[PDB]
Order: structure tokens, then sequence, then C-alpha cells
């Protein structure tokens, strides 16, 4: 099962490097998660991967649904290649989509914090297979690629799509459906972590360089 | 697609944009960062260290339980 | 060209698979030595014979 | 409806990247006629979009503003006690 | 790590078998050794079910915050105290074990250390 | 590299007739002809009600509506889960099990009034 | 889908408006039946981006085998409105 | 068992008796009232049958089979309407008939008690079945079909026979409550080797076994609807309820005797299942799905144990509804396109949006999707196979994949896509036709409800 | 420079690398347009039937037709007994049978010598 | 602007 | 404990309701996409009684 | 087949599209696609055809080189993510014919008028018929195109299926 997940988290982060089609982007983002999921199986941390699915729904659904908003406004074009500028023109999808972003990147005290980190401070500090372990690390900095591939190609920049379009995404539905996401992948992981019994003895104690890990292969 | 407030759209222009859109989406974004900062304020060993962690050289022979090498 | 996919395919597959076995079989760790627990290393709690009487196991302070 | 397009002739490739791509054109012996056409996607309210690393940032003043005062308030209060 | 290097570049019989640990008597030194304090029965922790990861020499102090969290809700920002004196116990404890496994490292070069003259003298 | 004389004959004489046609797929102001229907009384109290848009007036509409849908989709279901738990359910052995509820040191058993001896004291931690 | 529906008027305006931004063709003449080739002197190889030009704008791509064939504003004009279901 | 018999003969003379009109609706509203009191059959005991007289005896695997049987012949009086509505009343009449006497010979074959009174009728559904294929089938090759159907089946009844009054003679008796307590242990000889094939012979050409199957896809094609059903869905469970009744009679000599047999139709599965992914005819496609789950009730038999005849019991009612379904669906295309290609017909969903509801519906049962009764039958086999050998789960695995394969298949080619422009006489769907369909998945999901009535006697 | 473009059965060869496209003679002038005289032909059967506005059911095809009978009625007739019919016969309908036989005849075989013994261990297993 | 919708016969 | 298993299964039957007022069309049209998210919503906060159970 | 007029132009529009998804960003592409046209201005009038075809063969292995592996599709064309989606709402016209009498009372101008249509079709037939006798070669026709409208007040042979043809959007 941790060779099993090693791999996909891997190679399906790696085939989301070069994606074009919006959707695409975020369907093996998923699959990278999946795999992360399996791996914490894998090393013997059934809840941590549990607490990662809690805390994956919030802020996975709304990445899909900001990119859906996206793709109506430009008239169903879900090529990044075609669109950008957007940043200023939808200020609502755009902070939505900023704030799920930051979750899946594993910006601190987000949604995807409290999960994440935790899975590879429980990778590393454990009787692990070597390779398995570095491909998580790797598959980690893949994630902020991707992820930033997105931003990049879809907020900012200069306009792409058609010169006919009605970027409008002012309708109740669209917004409050999100603004529960919204509200979801930020405090979600906080609550659901103070509050479910321990099941477990957490590995707290460990070299600043392991503690330390996905900051620096996130920012990097 | 429908219901909600109605914008013309604009030829080779920038969308016409609302008050109401551009307040709350600021407000959402300001609210990211306080929580984080204030989080950070209150919890910063979350995310640099929980307890200092030893180093194992400096720890005498003594303690450990060492004898000398001749006996 | 459809023969230049199977190599890498294949390659990259085979190459994965042979590095799991590298990993496996030289494992990384943390310098800690084994997890101590209670009287008798929990004899009666994980299900053993109460009748059977273990091998004493003590753990001592360092 | 009848909806009404923008005057063609504000649309100038001066002061823009796509002028930049010009004068390089130029040296070579080429020009881009489709100048214009493109023109509008660096005029008006798509000039100067943020950066990325300004993006990130969105909202941090008045997070950062709002936090200042937080805290304030909670020394203020814990003075107290 | 770097153990893992020495472990895996250089010599074998000098680094610590995490499969094998302990190999040395536990009296080697140490002239005479307290056994470890266990604060919680087994009564104590079978009635609290405790998970059996979790029932180790730190299930006292853990069985104390299960209680004060219980009686806190619905505020689950209180028993703070209760859990940091719970994570530091078990810090003290991941200690025990740092320096169990060092008393192994040391030990090891020993009789490298001490067999090399017993073999070149004669 | 472009129409023959006669292949734009056709398409112009083929193109006038398209139009005509979803020209006329309009439908007239009359049609949909909705035949007669039965309309209910409680609906008629509602749609003079709310002819104007009054805030005041949407409020008791909405918390109308959320009311009958909060009894019969969650207070009727209830009694019947209930009654069925109660008095068919739970009166079989071993159908409904619960986990029995943790006992921490010095509790009290509501049953038997039991007091559990509390832990043996701590040395010390301080830190 | 909530977006505003083609008209004849608006598919000429923007036909032509695409051209008056093309530095190859002189806005004075440019009439809805100037001919492409002999009534402008404008190349196929300028043909074919005046097209790509077209269906950037509509945002729907035009087969070769009838692109080739439109010689004439109106024609793309007609082109798009049989083609977009567009009959006033 | 006469409270049935009778009432069975009495449609002859009220079909010959009524209006001219009226056959149809007399035939078929009294043919329901028949299968209503079939309901009462339904008082089994937990250690013994009822045994009504000398002759009939009805049981936990008999009462199941019967009701089916007595239930389909509505339907199949509801699906012939159509295609005989330009027909001689007379001849209108007499097929009638024969559907009435073939439900007579099968509600007294699930009965007979003993084994001969068994072999007799068992045989004699032939003549009313050839009759059907070859009299009212609608192509050249039913003249052929009819040949291949009644000859494939002789070859292997007449030594059936043979067999049989050796038994009496050796045994004095072939009433089989007699065989529970007289029954006696097979050597292993040669002999006795010619005694095993000659009794489960003549089932396995029924099933059919793999290899012996090539007239079911030339009878069930090319018989009209009203013969399709009844052949997939009550005639091949003739050889299964055969084989359930003689192998008490065959121990120990089943356990390596069935080597040959387990192996053919363990692979003949994947062979058959696979079939079905190339097939360019509609109905062809249904006859050769048929062949893959009498396999998984060939193999369920022959090791004997309680799962697999529990099992065994629910495959062979669960197959004959779903079978007899889809053979009513595909026919209903059949009787607009007049044409059994399935890639003629396309996109028939934007056309029919009910119709298609029911290839949902009749493929998500032909799959085994749970909790219906196709699954709990199919996996009761699974589960016994298993312990008969771990590595047969290899081989039912995979057949369970390509069943996915070919029932969505269907379903995707003729109810999705583009429509064929050049068919045009898509008329709306009749009510006669919905009404068919419901009459088919409705009993086959409520059974979910209450499974335990078609787990056989080992429940 | 521009390795050369290497054909499969799963990847037909790019239309615009083909050499023969470019080798255009005087037959293949004709041959394109005679095919399409064909093509044209058909179509014309096809759109008077079609278009017809006195019809109402399916245009029989031939061609689909004599595809289906290809398919399943014509083809023993041209089947001949022959080595590589036998051959292929052979190995596809019995080898994959006596395979099975040797690999389920002998996991009984093994599994029946130890429950024997008494050392197959079935401590809990009533149902089967 | 209120066009016919063209559909299959939805009464039967 | 009466509380916690009829809050739990109500949710499961919750959801179900509006797929059997759908087989006998017992409801209006035009408004079954409003009625399926209420139904959703309420089923939402009926769960969280037993989840506080179980966090308690 | 294709003229060699024609295959150029055709490899012509594939460089700039696949340009265009290389590019990216519209500065750049308007760059590169400047210098593409220069390249194919330099041999704008070659003279011996045997080069000239050189000159294609040659462009088409260097664009099956650099062709983007994802090049950009619109959405509604053979590939794109839209490509057929509405086709499940596009009902034929005959299928009208069979709406129950009350169905078709519910829309009596539209079904008056479909008549209108209807009996246009009914009475020009047979006269299409031979207008497509006359003017086909004695053999058969040679060729898919078909001849417009001559004669004042004959609609064009072969029309009802084009001009009925579902809208793109029908729902
Ligand atoms: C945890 C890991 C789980 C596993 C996941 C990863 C598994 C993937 C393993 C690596 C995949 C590599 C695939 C390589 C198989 C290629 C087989 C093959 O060569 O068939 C292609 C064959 C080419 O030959 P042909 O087209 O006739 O002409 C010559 C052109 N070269 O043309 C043909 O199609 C003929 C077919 C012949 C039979 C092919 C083999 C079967
Ligand atoms: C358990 C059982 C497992 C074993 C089952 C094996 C399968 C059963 C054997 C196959 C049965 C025959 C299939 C049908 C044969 C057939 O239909 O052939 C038709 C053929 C056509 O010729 P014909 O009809 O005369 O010309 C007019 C046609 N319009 O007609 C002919 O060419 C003449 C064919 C005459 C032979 C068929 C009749 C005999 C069939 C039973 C075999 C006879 C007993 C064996 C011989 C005894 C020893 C001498
Ligand atoms: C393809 C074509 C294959 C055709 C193979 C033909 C097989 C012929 C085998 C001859 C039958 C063997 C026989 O004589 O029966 C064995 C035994 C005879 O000895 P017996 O005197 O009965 O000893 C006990 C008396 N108390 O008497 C008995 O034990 C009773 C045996 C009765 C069995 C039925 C009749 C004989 C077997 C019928 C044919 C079996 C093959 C069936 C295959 C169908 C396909
Ligand atoms: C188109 C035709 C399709 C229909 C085909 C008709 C069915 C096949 C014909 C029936 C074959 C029956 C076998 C009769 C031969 C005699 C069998 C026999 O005597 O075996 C006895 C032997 C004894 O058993 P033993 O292993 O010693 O353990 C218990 C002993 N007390 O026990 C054994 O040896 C084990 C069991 C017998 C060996 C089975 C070998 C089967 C090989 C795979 C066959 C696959 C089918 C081939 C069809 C091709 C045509
Ligand atoms: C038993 C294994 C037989 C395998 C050898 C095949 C026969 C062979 O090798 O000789 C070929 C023989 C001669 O053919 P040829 O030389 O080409 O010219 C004359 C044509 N009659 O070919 C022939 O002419 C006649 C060959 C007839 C062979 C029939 C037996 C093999 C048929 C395949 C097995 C049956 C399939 C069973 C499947 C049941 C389960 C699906
Ligand atoms: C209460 C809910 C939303 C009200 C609101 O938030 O404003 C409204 C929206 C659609 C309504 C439902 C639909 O009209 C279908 C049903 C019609 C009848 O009112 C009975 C209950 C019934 C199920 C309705 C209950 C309630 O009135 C609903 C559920
Ligand atoms: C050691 O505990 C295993 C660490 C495996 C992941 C690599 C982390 C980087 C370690 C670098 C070694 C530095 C030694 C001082
Ligand atoms: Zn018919």
């Amino acid at each position: 099962t941790l060779c099993l997940g090693a791999i996909t988290t891997l190679f399906t982060a790696m085939c989301a490097l070069t994606q074009n089609d919006i959707k695409k982007i975020i369907a093996f983002s998923t699959s990278s998660q999946l795999g992360l999921m399996m791996v914490t199986i894998g090393i013997n941390q059934p809840y941590l991967a549990f607490l990662h699915i809690c805390t994956h729904a919030f802020f996975k659904a709304m990445l899909f649904m900001c990119s859906g908003s996206i793709i109506h406004s430009l008239n169903d074009e879900q090529d990044i290649r075609k669109m950008g500028g957007l940043f200023k023109a939808m200020p609502f999808t755009t902070t939505a989509l900023i704030v799920g972003s930051l979750a899946l990147t594993g910006m601190p005290f987000l949604t995807g914090f409290y999960s994440k980190d935790l899975i590879i401070e429980a990778a590393n500090t454990s009787y692990t297979n070597a390779w398995a372990l570095l491909m998580t690390l790797i598959a980690t900095s893949f994630t902020a690629i991707y992820s930033t591939r997105i931003i990049f190609f879809a907020l900012l920049g200069q306009p792409r799509f058609p010169t006919l379009v009605n970027i409008n995404e002012n309708n109740p539905l669209l917004i409050n459906s999100i603004k529960r996401l919204l509200i979801g992948s930020l405090f979600a992981g906080y609550i659901i972590s103070n509050n479910i019994p321990p099941t477990t003895i957490p590995q707290m104690t460990m070299p600043y360089y392991l503690k330390t890990t996905a900051l620096i292969v996130t920012i990097l | 697609a429908g219901g909600g407030a109605h914008i013309e759209p604009r030829y080779r222009q920038f969308p016409q944009l609302t008050r109401s859109q551009v307040i709350q989406a600021e407000f959402f974004s300001a609210t990211m960062w306080f929580w984080i900062l204030w989080r950070f304020w209150h919890d910063s060993d979350a995310v640099l260290g929980h307890f200092p962690y030893p180093d194992p050289s400096q720890w005498t022979d003594e303690e450990l339980g060492i004898p000398p090498d001749d006996e | 060209n459809w023969n230049l996919m199977c190599k890498h395919l294949f390659g990259f597959v085979a190459f994965m698979l042979f590095m799991f076995w590298v990993g496996e079989t030289y494992p990384a760790y943390q310098p800690v030595g084994p997890k101590q627990y209670p009287y008798n290393n929990l004899y009666l709690e994980r299900g053993g014979d109460p009748n059977k009487e273990p091998e004493p196991v003590v753990h001592y302070e360092i | 409806s009848k909806m009404e397009l923008p005057d063609y002739k504000q649309w100038k490739i001066e002061g823009t990247p796509l002028e930049t791509v010009q004068e390089k054109l130029a040296a070579r012996g080429l020009r881009d006629p489709w100048g214009r056409n493109e023109a509008w996607r660096y005029m008006g309210g798509f000039a100067n979009n943020v950066s990325f690393v300004g993006a990130l940032l969105k909202g941090f003043k008045w997070g950062f503003a709002a936090f200042v005062v937080a805290i304030g308030a909670e020394y203020y209060l814990e003075s107290q006690k | 790590g770097a153990h893992l290097a020495r472990r895996y570049l250089g010599d074998a019989s000098v680094e610590p078998d995490p499969l094998r640990m302990p190999t040395f008597p536990p009296d080697y030194g140490f002239p005479e050794r307290k056994e470890r304090e266990m604060v919680a029965t087994q009564q104590e922790m079978n009635d609290a079910q405790l998970v059996l990861q979790q029932r180790d020499y730190c299930a006292h102090y853990l069985i104390r915050f299960l209680k004060c969290k219980r009686d806190s809700f619905p505020n689950f920002l209180a028993c703070k105290h209760e859990r940091h004196d719970w994570d530091y116990c078990e810090h003290l404890d991941y200690v025990k074990r740092m320096k169990e496994f060092e008393r192994e490292r040391r030990l090891l070069q020993r009789k490298k250390r001490r067999e090399q003259r017993e073999a070149d003298m004669a | 590299s472009g129409y023959t004389p006669e292949e734009k004959l056709r398409l112009q004489q083929l193109r006038e007739l398209r139009r005509r046609w979803l020209k006329d797929q309009e439908l007239s102001p009359r049609e949909p002809v909705l035949p007669p229907q039965r309309v209910s009384p409680v609906e008629r109290f509602w749609n003079k009600f709310l002819q104007d848009g009054a805030l005041w007036k949407n409020v008791i509409y909405k918390t109308y509506r959320h009311s009958i849908f909060a009894f019969t989709h969650v207070l009727i279901p209830v009694w019947i889960i209930h009654y069925y738990l109660k008095y068919h359910v739970t009166t079989k052995p071993y159908t409904i099990v619960e986990k029995k509820p943790r006992i921490f040191p010095g509790d009290t058993i509501l049953e038997t009034g039991e007091v559990i001896p509390p832990m043996k004291e701590f040395p010390d931690q301080h830190h | 889908s909530d977006a505003p529906p083609l008209t004849l008027e608006g598919i000429k305006d923007r036909v032509l408006y695409v051209l008056k931004l093309y530095d190859k063709i002189d806005p004075e003449k440019l009439s809805v039946n100037s001919h492409f080739m002999k009534d402008l002197g404008l190349d196929s190889l300028d043909q074919v981006e005046i097209i790509m030009a077209m269906e950037d704008e509509f945002g729907f791509e035009i087969p070769d085998i009838d692109a080739e064939k439109l010689m004439c504003p109106q024609e793309i004009v007609d082109y798009i409105a049989d083609k977009k279901d567009v009959y006033e | 068992m006469l409270k049935y018999i009778i009432p069975t003969i009495m449609l002859m003379p009220l079909t010959w008796l009524s209006k001219n009109n009226m056959i149809w609706v007399n035939s078929t509203a009294h043919s329901l009232l028949i299968s209503f009191t079939s309901l009462l059959l339904m008082n089994q005991f937990g250690d013994n049958s009822l045994n009504f007289s000398l002759l009939f005896f009805s049981d936990s695997l008999s009462t199941p089979l019967l009701i089916l049987t007595m239930w389909l012949l509505p339907l199949m009086l509801m699906a012939s309407q159509h295609h005989l509505s330009k027909e001689n009343l007379t001849r209108k009449k007499l097929f009638i008939t024969m559907l009435i006497s073939l439900q007579l010979f099968l509600i007294m074959t699930f009965t007979a008690m003993e084994l001969i009174l068994f072999y007799i009728l068992f045989e004699a559904t032939l003549v009313p079945t050839l009759i059907i294929i070859t009299r009212w089938g609608n192509q050249t090759e039913r003249l052929n079909a009819g040949l291949y159907f009644l000859f494939y089946t002789l070859a292997g009844s007449l030594p059936l026979l043979v067999a049989l009054i050796y038994i009496q003679n050796t045994v004095g008796s072939l009433n089989f409550l007699m065989l529970q307590y007289w029954v006696q242990p097979v050597h292993n000889s040669w002999s006795n080797v010619f005694m095993w094939l000659a009794c489960m012979m003549a089932f396995m050409v029924k099933m059919p076994l793999y290899g012996l199957h090539l007239w079911l896809p030339k009878a069930h094609v090319e018989a009209p609807i009203a013969g399709s059903m009844v052949l997939a869905a009550v005639l091949l469970k003739l050889g299964g309820y055969g084989m359930l009744r003689i192998t008490l009679i065959l121990n120990p000599m089943t356990d390596f005797m069935a080597y040959p047999f387990i192996m053919l139709s363990l692979w003949g599965m994947i062979m058959t299942s696979s079939i079905c992914l190339r097939q360019t005819d509609l109905k062809s496609l249904i006859a050769y799905s048929s062949v893959s789950h009498m396999a998984l009730v060939i193999v369920a038999i022959l090791i004997q144990t309680p799962w697999s005849y529990m099992g065994a019991t629910a495959l062979m009612i669960a197959h004959g509804l779903t079978s007899s379904m889809l053979f009513c669906l595909a026919n209903s295309n059949y009787e607009r396109i007049h044409s059994r290609t399935m890639i003629l017909a396309r996109g028939l969903q934007t056309l029919l949006p009910l119709m298609a509801t029911w290839w949902l519906l009749a493929s998500l049962t032909n799959l085994a999707l749970p909790p219906t009764i196709n699954l709990i039958g199919e996996l009761f086999v699974v589960m016994s196979t298993f312990s008969w050998s771990n590595i047969t789960i290899i081989l039912m695995g995979v057949n369970m994949v390509i069943t996915a394969l070919y029932s969505l298949y269907m379903l995707i080619m003729t109810q999705r896509g583009k429509y064929t422009y050049h068919i045009n006489n898509i008329s709306p769907s009749f009510t006669r036709e919905n009404a068919l369909m419901s009459l088919h998945i409705l009993p086959l999901l409520l059974l979910t409800l209450n499974p335990k009535i078609i787990l056989g006697p080992l429940y | 420079s521009f390795p050369k473009y290497e054909a499969s059965r799963l990847s037909s060869l790019p239309t615009t690398l083909d050499p023969a496209e470019y080798d255009i003679s005087s037959e293949t002038r004709k041959a394109q347009a005679e095919r399409l005289a064909i093509r044209s032909r058909l179509k014309r059967e096809y759109q008077l039937q079609y278009y017809d506005p006195s019809r109402r059911g399916v245009i029989e095809d031939p061609a689909l037709v004599r595809w289906t009978y290809a398919r399943s009625a014509n083809i023993y007739p041209n089947f001949r007994p022959n080595t590589k019919t036998s051959l292929l016969g052979a190995l596809f309908g019995i080898g994959p049978l006596v395979f099975w036989y040797y690999v389920f005849k002998t996991d009984r075989d093994r599994k029946e010598k130890l429950i024997q013994e008494g050392k197959l261990d079935r401590t809990f297993n009533i149902s089967y | 602007k209120r066009l016919f919708i063209i559909k299959p016969s939805g009464f039967y | 404990m009466n509380m916690f298993s009829s809050l739990s299964l109500v949710t499961l039957l919750l959801l179900t309701m509006p797929i059997m007022m759908m087989s006998f069309n017992t409801y209006k049209p035009s408004n079954y996409p409003l009625y399926v998210k209420t139904a959703i919503s309420y089923a939402f906060i009926t769960s969280m009684i037993p989840t506080m159970m179980f966090i308690h | 087949y294709l003229t060699h007029q024609q295959k150029v132009l055709r490899l012509y529009k594939r460089a700039l599209r696949h340009l265009e998804s290389w590019c990216i960003h519209r500065d750049k592409y308007r760059y590169f696609a400047c210098l593409l046209r220069a390249r194919f201005d330099e041999h704008k009038n070659e003279k011996d055809m045997v080069k000239a075809t050189q000159l294609l063969r040659e462009a088409e292995e260097e664009f099956w080189h650099g062709q983007h592996p994802q090049p950009y599709i619109f959405p509604e064309s053979p590939g794109g993510t839209s490509y057929e989606r509405y086709e499940c709402y596009k009902v034929p016209e005959w299928c009208l014919d069979d709406w129950h009498p009350s169905e078709k009372a519910m829309y009596p101008d539209y079904f008056a008028k479909r008549e209108q249509w209807k009996k246009l079709r009914r009475e020009s037939w047979e006269r299409e018929v031979k207008q497509l006798q006359e003017e086909t070669p004695v053999g058969g026709p040679r060729t898919e195109a078909l001849p417009p409208a001559r004669k004042q007040g004959d609609l064009p042979p072969l029309w009802w299926h084009i001009v009925t043809r579902p809208r793109e959007r029908p729902m």
C-alpha cells in the first residue's frame, strides 16, 4: 500500500505539470492527493488518511466550482491558454481560487495544513521505504507547480479570451454556494483537528530539517 | 444563468462590475490573512518546533552507561 | 512513434519497480530504540492466555 | 439591443508590448499588421495587471491592518488580568 | 538521518540494528537500575478503553486529558494544559528511546575497539 | 478558390428558405394553449399576497414554506423511526448495541452510585 | 446560455470591425462586396489570416474546405449566420 | 396438482369458443388467474416436500419454476399480438394452443415424482416448441434451426431413456422419494462411467454445455418472440432442474466425472461472454448471453455444496426474467425497423424516452448489479466455487468484467448517440409494450425484498 | 535531423508524411475522380429515397446486409480444413481446456492431501 | 425568444 | 441512546424522501432542484446532533 | 483530391494554429507568426513544381517534429470539449407527426403553419425529381454538387432536410 500510493502520487502529479485543460489539471491533482492518502495507510496511520479525506473534500470541491465559474463566463472554453486577465474581472472567483490553491499546497493554518503536514511528518519519522519516502516529498514540490500553473495562466497576464465575452459572476447562487466552502476551506481542519478524540501517539519530536520539509519543499 | 443582478456585456472592454461583488471578495481575502497571521502568532511551534531535538553526540558517556575501555 | 512510447513507458515502469526493491532492502528510519510498553509488554491486553504465565519482560529507566 | 461597438480608431499599438514586437520585426525587414487587432488586450482595465507575488498578498493590508487592531485589544484586555 | 549513511555507507557492526535492538544486557552499565514506573493500572486503562498503542507509560497523563476534554465540551479550546502535559511526557519518552539507541551505538564501538587489541596482540 | 456562379445561387435560395423556417419556429403570444387546471385555494391566497415584492411579506412566505418542510420531512419521519426503533427494533436481542461508555478515575456511576478510585499520586512534573 | 443572441447587423458590424484593424485594407473603400483578391489585391496567404482573425472573433473553427471558398465579407456574414442559426 | 392442470387445459376450450375478436382478452385475462393461484404452491416445510399423490409432488426447487412457468404465458400472449395481427383466425388460435399445450407439459415436468414420467413430459415439450419455431418464424433459417434443435435434444435424450429403465430394473423404482432412501453408491468402473454420461448428457445439451450449444443461437434467434421467451426462460431450466434431481443417484462418481465438464463450463464462460462483444445481431447477442449465464449453473450443480445449490436455483429464476425481458426489449425495436442488426437503429433514447429506461434496468440486472437477485444467485456460486478451488476466482472475476461490457455495450450502441437519419417510422411506445416490460422488471426487483422463496431446498 | 515516422497497425501513417501523396500521375488523378464517381453515384440513390416526402420506413442498405451476411452466414461454406485452420483450432479450443485441467486438478489434489493429514487450517470453516 | 422546442411525443 | 439512533437513521431516510415523492409525482415540478437542496440542507443539521454526541 | 495551391495554404494554417498553442501570449504569437509568414513568402512564386513539391514535403516533416502534442482545439470542433454535446437534444422534425392530438392543440399556430411547409414540400417534389433527371449525365452523377433552382418558382432539388435541420442549440 505504501509503494502503490507513492508511485501514483508522483506519476499523476507529474502529469499535471503540463496539462492545459483546466479541469484535467484539477483531476490529476485529485489523483495525487488520493495517492498520498494511500501512502498514509501504507505507513500505518489510518486516522490521518481519514483526516485528509475530510479536509480534502472542502478545498478540492471549491477549485472545481471556481473553475466551473470561469468556464461558463468564457462560454465553455476550458483551455487555460485561452484565459487570463481575470484577476480583476472576477474578484470573488479569484479570491476563492486563491484560497483553495493555498489550502491544497498546504499553506499553514488553512484546512489542508492540519492533515497534509501531519502526513509528511509521519512519513519521515517512520520505518518506511526510502524510495517511497522520496516520491512523496518530490510530489509535494509538484503540488505547488501545477497549482501556480492554474493561477498564472488563468488570473494574471493579459486577456486571451474572445473579444465579446460576458464575464458575469453576480448570481447569488454562485456566491453563496462558494462562500460556504470558502469558510470551510479555512477553518474546517482547525475545528476537526482540535475536536476528534485522540487515537495514536503523535510524533511531535524530530530534527528541524524534517519538521519543516513541506514548507521548504512547497516554497521551493 | 438565471436570477440576481444583470450586467450588460461590453466589447473589447473590461467587464462591468458591481460594488457588492468587489467588497465581498476583498473581505474574504482579508479574513484569510488575518486567520494565518493570528494563528501564526499564537501558534508558532506547530510550524517551527514543539520541543528541542537532542544532539546525541553531546551526551556524556557516563549517563548512557558506557564504562571505560580497559575494564 | 509507437515504438518510442513503449520504451519510455516500460522504461519508466521498470525503473520505478527496481528502486522500490532498492528502497525496500535499505529502509529509512529514525535513530530510536523499540517503543516500550507497561507490565509484561501488554500480555493480557493484546490477547494473552491468562493461565500461561508469560516470560517476564522488564524495561529499566535510563 | 443593437450593441454599440467602440470606436475602431482608438486601438493603437503605441506604448504597448506590441510596440516592442514591431521594433524587433522592423529591424528584420518585417511588419506586424495585426498589431491593432490585438491591441485592446493592453488598453483599459486590462492595463498593468497584478504580478503573482502581488496576487497572493491580496487582502494583506486589511488582513494585517485588522490583525494589528485585534491584537491591540488583546493586550489591553489582558492588562486587566 | 545521518546514521542511515553510517549503517548503509560504512560499517554495520558499529551501527545499531533497529530490528534487533537491544543486544547488550540492560545492566552492562548502571550497576543498579530502576524499573520504569507505571502510574496507570490495568483496570484504569481498560475501563477508559485506550487504544493498545496508547497504553504506554504515558497513559496516566492521557487518561487525565480525556477526562478534561469531555467535561470542557462544548468548549473544545479548553484542556490545553492537559494536552501539553501529555505531549511533553511523550517527548521525554522519545528522548529515552534515542538514548537507548545511543547506548547501543557506543557499546558496539567498544567491541570493535577491544577486539582488535585482543586480535593483533595475540 | 471561391464559389462558382451557380454555387452561390443555390446557397442564396437555400439560405433564404432557412430563415423563414427559423422565423416560423417562433411562438405566438397565445401559445402555449394551456388547458384548464383546478388550482388550490392556498396558492390563491399567496399569489395575491405575493403580488408585490414587499420585503416583510417575503419573510412570512419564507418561514411558511420552511415550516411546512420541517414538519412533513423531519418531524413525521422521526416519529416513525423512533416508534419503529422503540417498540419493534430495540425489543429484539442484540439489535441495537452501544459501545460501553468510557469510565475514568473518580467518576460516579449513575446506575449503582459506585465511586472509582482516583489515580496514584503523580510525583512531580513542574514543566 | 445567458449570452446575448447574435444579430445579422451584429455579425456584419463585427466582421467589418475586424477588417478595419488590418493594415492591408483601406477602410475608405471597404464594403461588404469588396472581393478580397481582385478588388483589394490580397494574396490567398493573406486571406487565410483574414479567416483566422474571424474564427478567433466568434470563437468557432471553420473547415478549410469552406474557408478558402469565402472571398467576400458578405459571404463570411452569410456563412456565420447560417452556421449559428440566426434569421433576423 | 390437478388444481393447476385442469384449469390450463380449460384454456383450450376457452380460446376456441371465444368471440373472433376476443381471443387475446380471454386467454390473457384467464391465464393470469391461473398464475395468481400458483402462489398456493408456497406451502413448503423445512423437512418435507408437498407430496400430493402417487404421481405429482412439489418442493422448494420445483415451486419457483412452476410460478415462473405459469407467469410467462400471459406475457407471451401480450408479446405475440403484434406480428400475428394479419393472420388467419384459425391459425391465430392454434398458435395460442401451442403455448397452452407447452405450459401444460411444463407444469407436469417440474412436478412429476417418477423419473420416467419426468422423461416423457420433459421430452414432450419438443413438439409444441418445435412447431412454434418452424411454423411462425420469420426467416428461411427457422427450418434448419428446428432440425438442429430437435436432433441435439434427442441425440442426448435417447441414451437417458436406457439409463432410467436400467436403474428401475436394478433398483425397482424410479419414484424420486424412493430413490432418496434406496440410493446406493456408484462404484468407479467403465460400466458406470457410461451410466453417468448417459444420465447427464441429456440435460447438459439443454443447459446448454459449452461445445454442445450450437443449436441455441439458431433456435432462440430464429423463433418468434413468444418462442424465444419460453425457450430462454423456462426450457433451459429443464436441464438444470434435471441435473439437480438426477445427481442424487450418481455419487461418489460425480466428484471426478465433473472435471471435463466444469473445465468446459468455466472456460466457456469467457468464450461465450467474449463472443457477445463482436456480435452484429442484437437478438444473437442475447442468445449467447444465455449460454454464459447457464455456464455458472452447470458448475454450481457439479460441485454439490449447499451454497452452490442455493445460488444455482436463484440464477435459474433470475436469468429467466432477465433473458425474457431482454428478448422483449430487443423485439420491440425489431417491430419498428424490422431488422435484427444492432447498429441499424441508434440514439433511440432521444426518440423513446421511456423505452430507454427499461434498457437501463434490463442491462443493470443482466450484469448482476447488487442487490438484484442476479447478483445474489451469482454471488453464492462464486463463494462456493472459491471453496472448491481458489484459482476459480480468476475465471469468475474475469467473466464479470466482460459481462459488464457486452451489457453496457448493447445499451450504448442502441440507446445513445446520434439517431439514424433515414429511419423515421419510430412511433412512440404502445401501452402494450410498456406494460410488458413492467411485468418483467417489477417481479424481478420485488424478489430482492424476500429472496428466500427462490433459494431452493437447501435454504 | 527529422527522424522518419514509423507506422504501426495501431498508428497509421500521417497523410502529410505519405510519399505516395505527392507522386501524382495521370492514373492517380483519374482514379480519385473515378472513385468520386462511385461515391457520388451512391449519394444520388440514397437521396432520392431519403428526401422523398411520401416515404416512411427504413432505407434498406445492401452494403450493411452484405456485411452481416459475410460475418455469420457465409463463414462456414468458405472454410477448408487445412493446417492453418486446424492448428489454430487446436491450441485455441483444446489448449485452454487442458491447461486449466492441470491447474485445478493439481490444486485440489494438494488440498485434499493436506486435509487428510490434518495440517490444513479449517478452524472456522462451516460454510461451503 | 420563446422558440418552439422539437421533442418527441411525451403523451403516451 | 434513543436519540442517537433516531437522528442517525432520519438522516438517511430524509435523503430518500425526494426519490419516493418523485415516484408517485406527489409534488410540483419546476421547484424540484430547490426541493432537493432543502433536503440536503436539513439532512446536514440533523447529522450534526449525533456527531456532537460522539464528540462529547 | 487537393491542388498544390490548396495543400500549401492548409499547411500554413496548421503551422499558425500550433504556433499559437506554443506561444500562448498574444504578443509573442504575433512575433513568431510574422517570422513564419516570411518563410512562406520567400518561395511565394517558385517556378519548378518539382522544387516546389520538395519544399512542401520538407515543410511537412518539420511541422510533425515540432507540432504541439496537445494543440489548442476550439470547444465545438472535432476533438473539442463541447463537440457533439447537444446532439441529444436535436430531435428530428418528423417526430412531430406522432404527437397526440391534444399535444398539437397547445400550439395551434405552429402546426397550422407547419402544414403550409408540408404542402410546399409535397407539391414541389415531382418537379425537383425531373430537374435532376434532365441535368444529370447519361451514366449518372459525376460529382456531389446539386444544381440550384433555375425556373422561377421551383425550389432547389433536395432542400427539405438541409432547410429543416435541427437548431444548433435546440434547448
Ligand atoms: C421549503 C423549500 C425552500 C423554501 C425556502 O427556502 O424559501 C421549499 C422549496 C420547494 C418546496 C417543495 C416542493 O414544492 C414540492 C412539495 C410540494 C408541497 O409543498 C409539499 C412539500 C414539498 C416538498 C414542498 C415543501 C417546501 O415548500 C419546499 C421544499
Ligand atoms: C533520516 O532520518 C531519514 C531522512 C530521509 C529523508 C531525507 C531528509 C534529508 C536528510 C539529509 C541528511 C542530513 C544528515 C545530517
Ligand atoms: Zn412489425
